């Protein structure tokens, strides 16, 4: 495995590197350096190639360089479209090939967005089965960090409880859910639920009731 | 060219496993033929390349073994095959064109999910308007995908399936919410279709208020 850093940052304008140190049995013994850019969902797509050479269909703000067992890729001019994960790739000895281990690049300028939710009651073809689920669906929202607690007529709800990892959206926003199973017992029991989600220090509350 | 993959695959560890790779669009025997292994939130793995001409292959070290790369020049075919999966093995699975020192062109990728756990087949409920939001929720299903259309995929527009969550069951749930104007809720029908193929479950729900 190739040993490139976790993660790496930079704002829109500027110009950012990701390293890539090998051995000499792929990086220093051959001139075969190539470097792969995939987004979420999709295949990975050749950014550099032999190094220093780019392909017809990449911007020329990607350049590559090789300094003994180390490569490295240069991004110029950041855009927003440039978050991805980067992984750099070496022919190694006996017709072999490595991979690195990954480089997400996080473009450091999106403007806080605050979340929207809506609250979805346990439906009758639900109940009927003797099963009761409330939904929270979390949208827009950025940075991608939420906290999610429920109340039963105010009172701090422990159990039923399961929360998804926040996960970004095709608007560079994330989303998130949040699903409290009940039993029908306790859903006509008290006379209200809330969702109630906090994002930068700010709750947002919904509530649904029988 | 195109390197089609075939469809995804729901395994049990132990079960045999092969997994095929098309090529088409160009002279087969004459650019590598290379698997690339990228597990759920991981990195990408090489695994082994093959020369269609000879079929001469060279493999990752931790993969050799457990793995076998073939082809068939007769039908442009590159095959990877398991005597035995592992529950290790679950990841997603790319053939790819390797000519020289670079990989040009990907197949789509194959989803392999190796889980002693049983398919089983999603409930769908209707999550009712009451702009209007309505939506549907897929629950207790395994494996993971479902994919969800509104209106037999009529209904593109205001469409968010939001991610799904793995709850302590085993089972994953999942909410598809499609935003749509408070006024055609009366005089527009809106349909989910639910299609979870692991489990070969097809389903279809009305949201009605």
């Amino acid at each position: 495995v190739l040993t490139q850093p976790a993660s790496v940052s930079g704002s829109p304008g500027q110009s950012i590197t990701i390293s890539c140190t090998g051995t000499s049995s792929d990086v220093g013994g051959y001139n075969y350096v190539s470097w792969y850019q995939q987004h979420p969902g999709k295949a990975p797509k050749l950014m550099i190639y032999d190094v220093n050479n780019r392909p017809s269909e990449v911007s020329n703000r990607f350049s590559g360089s090789k300094s003994g067992n180390t490569a490295s890729l240069t991004i110029s001019g950041l855009q927003a479209e440039d978050e991805a994960d980067y992984y750099c790739s070496s022919y190694t000895t006996g017709s072999r090939a490595v991979f690195g281990g990954g480089t997400k690049l996080t473009v450091l300028g999106q403007p806080k967005a605050n979340p929207t939710v809506t609250l979805f009651p346990p439906s009758s073809e639900e109940l009927q089965a003797n099963k009761a689920t409330l939904v929270c669906l979390i949208s827009d929202f950025y940075p991608g960090a939420v906290t999610v607690a429920w109340k039963a007529d105010g009172s701090p709800v422990k159990a039923g409880v399961e929360t998804t990892k926040p996960s970004k959206q095709s608007n560079n926003k994330y989303a998130a859910s949040s699903y409290l199973s009940l039993t029908p017992e306790q859903w006509k029991s008290h006379r209200s639920y809330s969702c109630q989600v906090t994002h930068e220090g700010s709750t947002v509350e919904k509530t649904v009731a029988p | 060219v195109q390197l089609v993959q075939s469809g995804a695959e729901v395994k049990k560890p132990g079960e045999s496993l092969t997994i095929s790779c098309k090529a088409s669009g160009y002279s087969f025997p004459n650019y590598w033929i290379t698997w690339v292994r990228q597990m759920s939130g991981g990195g990408l793995e090489w695994m082994g390349r093959i020369d269609p001409g000879d079929s001469y292959t060279t493999y990752n070290p931790s993969f050799q073994g457990h793995v076998t790369i073939s082809i068939d020049k007769s039908t442009n075919t590159a095959y990877l095959h398991w005597n035995s999966l592992k529950a290790s093995d679950t990841a997603m699975y790319y053939c790819a064109r390797y000519y020289v020192s670079l990989v040009d062109i990907w197949g789509q990728g194959t989803l392999v999910t190796v889980s002693s756990a049983s398919t089983k087949g999603p409930s769908v409920f209707p999550l009712a308007p009451s702009t209007a939001a309505l939506g549907c929720l897929v629950k207790d299903y395994f494996p993971e995908p479902v994919t969800v259309s509104w209106n037999s995929g009529a209904l593109t527009s205001g469409v968010h399936t939001f991610p799904a969550v793995l709850q302590s069951s085993g089972l994953y749930s999942l909410s598809s919410v499609v935003t749509v104007p408070s006024s055609s809720l009366g005089t527009q029908t809106y349909i989910c279709n639910v299609n979870h193929k692991p489990s070969n479950t097809k389903v279809d729900k009305k949201v009605e208020p």
